[PDB]
Order: C-alpha cells, then sequence, then structure tokens
C-alpha cells in the first residue's frame, strides 16, 4: 500500500496517481 | 512509528493535489 511504496522511497506525481479514486 | 505518522500526513496532502476532483483513498492498512 501507499505507505510501503511512498514512505520508503519518494513517489513521483505519476506514482501518487495510483491512489486516486 | 512517529516518522511514519509524519510521512502519511504529507502523503494525504499530495494525494489531495494530485487527484483533484477524483478524490483519493488513504489506506494505511
Ligand atoms: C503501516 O504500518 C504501514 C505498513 C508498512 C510499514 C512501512 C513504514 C515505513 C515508514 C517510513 C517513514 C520514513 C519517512 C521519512
Ligand atoms: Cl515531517
Ligand atoms: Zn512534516
Amino acid at each position: 500500500g501507499i505507505v510501503e511504496q511512498c514512505c520508503t522511497s519518494i513517489c513521483s506525481l505519476y506514482q501518487l496517481e495510483n491512489y486516486c479514486n | 512509528f512517529v516518522n511514519q505518522h509524519l510521512c502519511g500526513s504529507h502523503l494525504v496532502e499530495a494525494l489531495y493535489l494530485v487527484c483533484g476532483e477524483r478524490g483519493f483513498f488513504y489506506t494505511p492498512k
């Protein structure tokens, strides 16, 4: 989930878009 | 983990901007 993917590494805006509705 | 709590706060504000009118979901677990 987003904490494992984006708190251990910086997520780009494109990666952050994976958690949009 | 406080540093995890701190990171999540910044993730939710980034999701808010990125996702716009779609909204998002924040699921720690
Ligand atoms: C809920 O417990 C999250 C599941 C995975 C745990 C990973 C926690 C890593 C957070 C690191 C934060 C560092 C930010 C500088
Ligand atoms: Cl911080
Ligand atoms: Zn902070």
